[PDB]
């Protein structure tokens, strides 16, 4: 029962939540043609904000940041 | 410097469970070196594709023979993109290291296809490793020239003064 | 990739003291590494000139960050050759490694010019490093992409196979 | 006195420097001749030196060498 921890422990709980709810969706929802919307909006946002507050202080953020804009299947 | 490496492999698994496994493989057995996943954007897009993108953070350690020339390098932060394409069973996935790109860049394009006839699902990989660092050996051979050069303007000078002075 | 490096040198000496001298400067006490030194030929050229070529033997050693990646090298074998113009009272130097140029061929051009201006004799260097090869690092950077790729292609579907049973099940 | 790359030539190389630097000095600097007045020496020195040439895995490197002509 072990999760995977998020990079800032104190959003690993929130990314636990997030991540169980998109799973729920992604294999009964989604991939069923039943639903193209967040169905996990409370758990994602919940979970981004603080992995976002956590970014801010990191020094990899640039480098995400510019990684983010490219697109690698070439769009 | 490029190298490519491609690599293919067969899962007698159907497509929504190898692209569910791919969004879960963490943590497992054989990746003991992945610290953490964090999932940093997510969205349907107008195709009706899922579009994900996570940030992965990965333990290791430089090969004995590479520590003098590169400096202490124990983790690297990840990107990985996907896109997810339900209508036609196709996940494609794509990684690369977001610092130490200087020394070395390792980027892997790896598409997960499911396919009826064998009722498989058939995972293409391609890698290349990429980087112009050389290991910074031209500056280091820099230094050795200047240094040998300095060496033998002197010795030369001095050697020669010295059997000069000897016949005179 | 090619270096070049420059130095001038003033000998306040006569071209007979000097020119003898580079025929005879070994052994010195500043030149510990040279072992010996042998006459390959030697005439006087249509032009009056000498011509002279030489080989030398000099002990050494590669870098010590480089040894782990090079065969050892303990002497190296380099041919001096020259021109002595008395009419014009210049002589030509020039001097490289026979071996070892695969990892590294050194170049020198020394002129040894007297003036009479300044009743001197100016040594004119000119250094040329050039080299290659790169330490046979890259092999080795190759060797390690290829054991990386087959670490990660194994650990890659050994996880996926692994989490698809636990969710199967 | 330098020694020869072949210990068993220094002795010659020492006799043929020997007279070379004589002549060198006394005749060729100073523009009375330039005929080699150290044939014998030069002969029996050099003679000895390519006899051990022969056995040395330079020899290729040196033959090629001596072919290129660095001052243009």
């Amino acid at each position: 029962n072990i999760m995977s921890a998020s990079f800032a422990p104190e959003c690993t709980d929130l990314k636990t939540k997030y991540d169980s709810c998109f799973n729920e969706w992604y294999s009964e929802k989604f991939l069923k043609g039943k639903s193209v919307e967040n169905e996990c909006s409370k758990q994602w946002y919940a979970y981004t904000t603080c992995v976002n507050a956590a970014l801010v202080k990191q020094g990899i953020k640039p480098a995400l940041d510019e990684a983010r804009e490219e697109a690698p299947f070439e769009n | 410097m490029v190298l490519l490496h491609k690599s293919t492999h067969i899962f007698p698994t159907d497509f929504a469970s190898v692209s569910r496994a791919f969004f879960n493989r963490y943590p497992n057995p054989y990746s003991p070196h992945v610290l953490s996943i964090d999932t940093i954007s997510r969205n349907v897009d107008q195709e009706g594709n899922l579009r994900t993108t996570r940030l992965l953070k990965k333990s290791g350690k430089l090969p004995t023979w590479v520590k003098p020339f590169l400096r202490g390098i124990t983790e690297t932060w990840i990107i990985e993109v996907s896109v997810v394409n339900p209508a036609n069973s196709t996940m494609k996935t794509y990684t690369r290291n977001l610092d130490h790109t200087g020394i070395m860049k390792v980027e892997e394009y790896t598409t997960y296809q499911f396919d009826s006839a064998t009722s498989s699902t058939i995972a293409d990989s391609r890698v290349k490793f990429s980087s112009g660092f050389n290991m910074g050996i031209k500056s280091k051979v820099e230094d050795w020239s200047r240094t040998k050069f300095d060496e033998n303007v002197k010795k030369s000078r001095m050697g020669m003064a010295f059997v000069i002075q000897k016949l005179e």
